[PDB]
């Protein structure tokens, strides 16, 4: 894979209760570093992760700023959709946004992201050249001709193939200590008794990053797709994850069945018995 | 355009009685946004409660970590209690130490 | 953050 790092924006109306709260989180791979709230206080972007901190006034000032300004923008947005789609002023309704940069073994950019969603439908994306939009509908055809004929996709394509691409790098290289440290998963199987007939076995993976894993259960080495509980890939709360994988197996039937892990962090895939 | 949270109630570390942990409820897949989750003991609303950053996936769906920490012990009952525009009351989850 | 601004 590659590594990456993403902004995701959110913005939410509520009519008779003020302008719509905006929220953003930055992510370095499944590390989050940054947080804003424009409801906060006194706004500010704030640190998330341990490595960075270490960045000056200056990156916090400047990115304080442009998240206070998106939080207006985001407001005429919102306001610019109502209109679009005909709606009355009195529902609330959503905004989202997600762009980043993964980065290549060369340290350039190996693709670009910039798209947006609208009460939870895709509603414009800049395409993977960087230099044209797909929009989902009429509304977003709106959209797509003022940010052609303000040139938006090319100040996107400067910004995702520099800037985003040096500040991850930067990233990756502070926080290599946990950034680019693997860390496998801590593995083991239980076993819980449904009855005398049938008990069932699950299979752990605790504790580890990244998110992205692989959990199985096999039964005389075939696989057991369709009778297999998997559980989403869930936070620990410590930046770690956990996942687990269920079958319900015959009594005296526990010998049968292997559960099998792949993740970045192993050595090699393990294989699992009760 | 809605859609219903996933709900999963579970300890940041293996449980022990006695053992100092974490307790998490981890709502996902939800849409929109406002969404109500309380952790319970014995019923009864637990104060000292935090939450993750507002966040989404691929899909666009939401997912939110609400955490306390928790010391487990036998008799001791904990739960989640979630609501969301989609679901017509509240969704109450029951810990257990072996999900 | 990317410093270009515009509103859908």
């Amino acid at each position: 894979g590659s590594h990456s790092m993403r902004y995701f924006y959110t913005s939410v109306s509520r009519p008779g209760r003020g302008e719509p709260r905006f929220i953003s989180v930055g992510y370095v791979d499944d590390t989050q570093f940054v947080r804003f709230d424009s409801d906060a206080a006194s706004p500010r972007e704030e640190p998330r992760a341990p490595w960075i901190e270490q960045e000056g006034p200056e990156y916090w000032d400047r990115n304080t700023q442009i998240c206070k300004t998106n939080t207006q923008t985001d407001r005429e947005s919102l306001r610019n959709l109502r209109g679009y789609y005909n709606q009355s002023e009195a529902g609330s309704h959503t905004l989202q946004r997600m762009y980043g940069c993964d980065v290549g073994p060369d340290g350039r950019l190996l693709r670009g992201h910039n798209q947006f969603a609208y009460d939870g439908k895709d509603y414009i994306a800049l395409n993977e050249d960087l230099s044209s939009w797909t929009a989902a509908d009429t509304a977003a055809q709106i959209t797509q001709r003022k940010w052609e004929a303000a040139r938006v996709a090319e100040q996107l394509r400067t910004y995702l193939e520099g800037t985003c691409v040096e500040w991850l790098r930067r990233y990756l290289e502070n926080g290599k200590e946990t950034l680019q440290r693997a860390d496998p998963p801590k593995t083991h199987v239980t076993h819980h008794p449904i009855s005398d007939h049938e008990a069932t076995l699950r299979c752990w993976a605790l504790g580890f990053y990244p998110a992205e894993i692989t959990l199985t259960w096999q039964r005389d080495g075939e696989d057991q797709t369709q009778d297999t509980e998997l559980v989403e890939t869930r936070p620990a709360g410590d930046r770690t994850f956990q996942k687990w994988a269920a079958v319900v197996v015959p009594s005296g039937e526990e010998q049968r069945y292997t559960c099998h892990v792949q993740h970045e962090g192993l050595p090699k895939p393990l294989t699992l018995r009760w | 355009i809605q859609r219903t949270p996933k709900i999963q109630v579970y300890s940041r570390h293996p449980a022990e009685n006695g053992k100092s942990n974490f307790l998490n409820c981890y709502v996902s897949g939800f849409h929109p946004s406002d969404i109500e989750v309380d952790l319970l003991k014995n019923g009864e609303r637990i104060e000292k409660v935090e939450h993750s950053d507002l966040s989404f996936s691929k899909d666009w769906s939401f997912y939110l970590l609400y955490y306390t920490e928790f010391t487990p012990t036998e008799k001791d009952e904990y739960a989640c209690r979630v609501n969301h525009v989609t679901l017509s009351q509240p969704k109450i989850v029951k810990w257990d130490r072996d999900m | 953050h990317v410093a270009v601004e515009n509103a859908l």
